[PDB]
DNA sequence: ATCAATATCCACCTGCAGATACTACCAAAAGTGTATTTGGAAACTGCTCCATCAAAAGGCATGTTCAGCTGATTCAGCTGAACATGCCTTTTGATGGAGCAGTTTCCAAATACACTTTTGGTAGTATCTGCAGGTGGATATTGAT
DNA sequence: ATCAATATCCACCTGCAGATACTACCAAAAGTGTATTTGGAAACTGCTCCATCAAAAGGCATGTTCAGCTGAATCAGCTGAACATGCCTTTTGATGGAGCAGTTTCCAAATACACTTTTGGTAGTATCTGCAGGTGGATATTGAT
């Protein structure tokens, strides 16, 4: 059952996230749109995190690498160090 | 022979989900998507367990909040249904476009 | 093996003064730690900037005070300032 | 020997704060009161959040503060919310809030 | 007796203003407003004249950008007329609230 | 110095035509009558935030004069970096 | 008797850039390659913008680059537009841009 | 009559290289000067943090390089990295 | 209205994941006493440019008029919500091994210091030139008809 | 379509602002060279904690049905654009001093170095408990009628 990983982010899960966001009714085309948006978000943050990893001459992305990438993207996160 | 009206379960879920704090995407699907994307940047990468969690926490918070703005954009246009144009308006005004 | 520092116990000491019967989860403590580190960085950062703008080699409480005003919203700033000036007064007079 | 924290009447480590300022390349030099002041500010802000998170724990019939309590504390206070306006508290969720046009008709 | 239809001069003005770079608010008025707001914060202040110019360049660029966002909120609502609610939608999405 | 004129209601020097122009540069074709007061409000908030910070830098420096540089640094703090005035 | 700029093949001033790095308290120590590498990046970026600004001046039949041309340069280029997405060029104006629905007829 | 420094003459040299018959207004120069200072501070800042995160006391061309990849978007980063590498290699061999 | 299907509420119970408690420990900060280096208020004064006055350039305020926009009403049809569960993907837990992190080493490179030269700034007085802002004159755009 | 009122686009000109120029000079640079300090790569290695996978758990892909939302069509009322009109306010150019900003002396304060005392992170072993998750039954909510 060959399938892209992006599609593992399913309709029900995207529906749950919308719900926490106060959304009542959802157009059918939202799901592909949301996946798009999520992929761009992960690209930008992952790009930066990996860049921290490479710099530290490591092969493992640490939580700290992620936390720092989030900070500089203006999305400070609390609870994973630093 | 008992059926809930359109929107009843929708409202019920909003209350349920605005009350809890669990992550709403399954861990595995998310983890693969992460590794996939990372591959385009460097091969042979490993991830700490807390690294993937941090990424999931951030992506869900980001998406939850964007659904807030999007919902405001749908309402502005006198609708109750979120559409791709509402997400697009939100992202454009946020200066992500 | 290497010692990993944290504000965790001071946060915990302050918790007890404020709510002697109340505890804290690990995850919550880690958040509180981030909080202090973050605010630390924002304040020192602004202070550094100030000293540089004014061609000074030193960060004094004057720099921290102006940093606090710039960074904190209204009422939070005022109290923080008064807690800060307070701590310096008490500290000096003490032998 | 008596700690600079106790001298200043503070639970927050003046010594550590002093050191962290030095090895932070914030400036060539560091005055004697700056760590004192800075440490008080941090103690102050911690207490503010801890009080309100405590109260949030109380409301939900709990004695153990969890991330959700910090989230409710911070976002229900105008000033704390503004200070942490570009910050994400892991495992905090959101404030219950539904746009009224979405409520069913009476 | 002659008249352009409503909207014709408006578009003419858009092309004209989008073409030039001069400050669109009168200098003295803007300067009095700065001095007033500052005086309410602290009496007996002077301003370097480029300080006032800085503020004015900043404020006009801020306001022009806000109007593009506002215009997009109106258009989203299938209108061509900007309204206070469009500005408010822009500022909320922008995280100015 | 003898006497020091009272400043009041200056927000109103931000006239209807000046606001229309800024809307134009910003691509706006049609403007409801209520936009003008709303714009004055928004402008005033923007100015207080930047002036506050600007004046704060001025006082820290022990000066009486607000510099271009005070403003430029206040603008930077607020994520509205300006080029053209020494920063 | 040779500058580090000629040694590196650069117009931008390595000595200056070395000096500015030290007094900015970015770290205890500054490596010898850092000002070299940084001065080159700076040179690169300023060449990139001047190229594009030069063209905007030429497109307007002008010989002197003014702030409007710098703004045309930056805003018309995807990458410089992003690098300066939170910056304002005094006296730069905006890009001519009218939304479709605003135009006459159908 | 204190000496106020700027990148003006270097901006002008580079301008001659790319557009030999084009001039620059002083205002346009002022903006050019702000832009270089701006990029400088932003790269130095990222390099600073980076070093600290890695418990380093030295900023080397390796730190600058990563700061450039963090700060600049795609194609500008690729090219800027070439030029800086080129300058260092050439700098090393030139003594 | 009533009636009933189902969601929601509160109370009480219970095992253990995750909290507090604890002592050794030792190592590494933080504090204490001595000698050294350095920064920046105060005192003074040149001198830039800020505040504050009168004359000229044109933008603002106000009333009128009606074009066309907005927002209400209605309505057909499309589209997303709700629904039941076997089925297939994720979760939980079990176990080697990559690699990250701890430690020690030694040297290439960085700091420090002290003449030695070069250069980037300004200042004085001059000297050149791109273009903004005026004119008139030829071609587009717009709206009545 | 045709006519015509009005904006727009050229082109050409000319003062003069503001730009490029240059000659004198200099202090603060950057450069050169020699002495001494050390950061971090580099190499070995120990033990987490990460990938992998088998077994156990359980959320979701499916298609069918229709309530109720979205968006097109239509229209009246009235807001906001255009424009004419009278003139008030801003802009432009030329004359007084508050305060900024540059020099210097001098001590109050921070650095440094080495020393001596404690605090805070870990690990060890065990010690303790708040509450998520389950039960039962009473009451609220929703939807059919
Ligand atoms: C509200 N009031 C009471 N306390 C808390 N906050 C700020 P201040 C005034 C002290
Ligand atoms: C004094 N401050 C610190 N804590 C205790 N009290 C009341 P709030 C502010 C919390
Ligand atoms: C709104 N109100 C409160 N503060 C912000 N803005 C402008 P003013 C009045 C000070
Ligand atoms: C800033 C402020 C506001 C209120 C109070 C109370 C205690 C009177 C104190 C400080
Ligand atoms: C000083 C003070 C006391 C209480 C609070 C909370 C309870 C709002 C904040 C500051
Ligand atoms: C409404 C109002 C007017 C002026 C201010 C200043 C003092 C910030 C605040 C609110
Ligand atoms: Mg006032
Ligand atoms: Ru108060
Ligand atoms: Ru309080
Ligand atoms: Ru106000």
């Amino acid at each position: 059952v060959l399938r892209d990983n992006i599609q593992g982010i399913t309709k029900p899960a995207i529906r749950r996230l919308a719900r926490r966001g106060g959304v009542k009714r959802i157009s059918g085309l939202i799901y592909e749109e949301t996946r798009g948006v999520l992929k761009v978000f992960l690209e930008n943050v992952i790009r930066d995190a990996v860049t921290y990893t490479e710099h530290a001459k490591r092969k493992t992305v640490t939580a700290m690498d992620v936390v720092y990438a989030l900070k500089r993207q203006g999305r400070t996160l609390y609870g994973f160090g630093g | 022979p008992h059926r809930y009206r359109p929107g009843t379960v929708a409202l019920r879920e909003i209350r349920r989900y605005q009350k809890s704090t669990e992550l709403l995407i399954r861990k595995l699907p998310f983890q693969r998507l992460v590794r996939e994307i990372a591959q385009d940047f460097k091969t042979d990468l490993r991830f700490q367990s807390s690294a993937v969690m941090a990424l999931q926490e951030a992506s869900e918070a980001y998406l939850v909040a964007l659904f807030e703005d999007t919902n405001l954009c749908a309402i502005h246009a006198k609708r109750v249904t979120i559409m791709p144009k509402d997400i697009q308006l939100a992202r454009r005004i946020r200066g992500e476009r | 093996k290497t010692r990993k520092e944290s504000y965790a116990i001071y946060v915990y000491k302050v918790l007890k003064q404020v709510h002697p019967d109340t505890g804290i989860s690990s995850k919550a403590m880690s958040i509180m730690n981030s909080f202090v580190n973050d605010v630390f960085e924002r304040i020192a950062g602004e202070a550094s900037r100030l000293a540089h703008y004014n061609k000074r080699s030193t960060i004094t409480s004057r720099e921290i005070q102006t940093a606090v005003r710039l960074l904190l919203p209204g009422e939070l700033a005022k109290h923080a300032v008064s807690e800060g000036t307070k701590a310096v007064t008490k500290y000096t007079s003490a032998k | 020997a008596k700690t600079r924290s106790s001298r200043a009447g503070l639970q927050f480590p003046v010594g550590r704060v002093h050191r962290l300022l030095r090895k932070g390349n914030y400036a060539e030099r560091v005055g004697a009161g700056a760590p004192v002041y800075l440490a008080a500010v941090l103690e102050y802000l911690t207490a503010e959040i801890l009080e309100l998170a405590g109260n949030a724990a109380r409301d939900n019939k709990k004695t153990r503060i969890i991330p959700r309590h910090l989230q409710l504390a911070v976002r229900n206070d105008e000033e704390l919310n503004k200070l942490l306006g570009r910050v994400t508290i892991a495992q905090g969720g959101v404030l219950p809030n539904i746009q009224s046009v979405l409520l069913p008709k009476k």
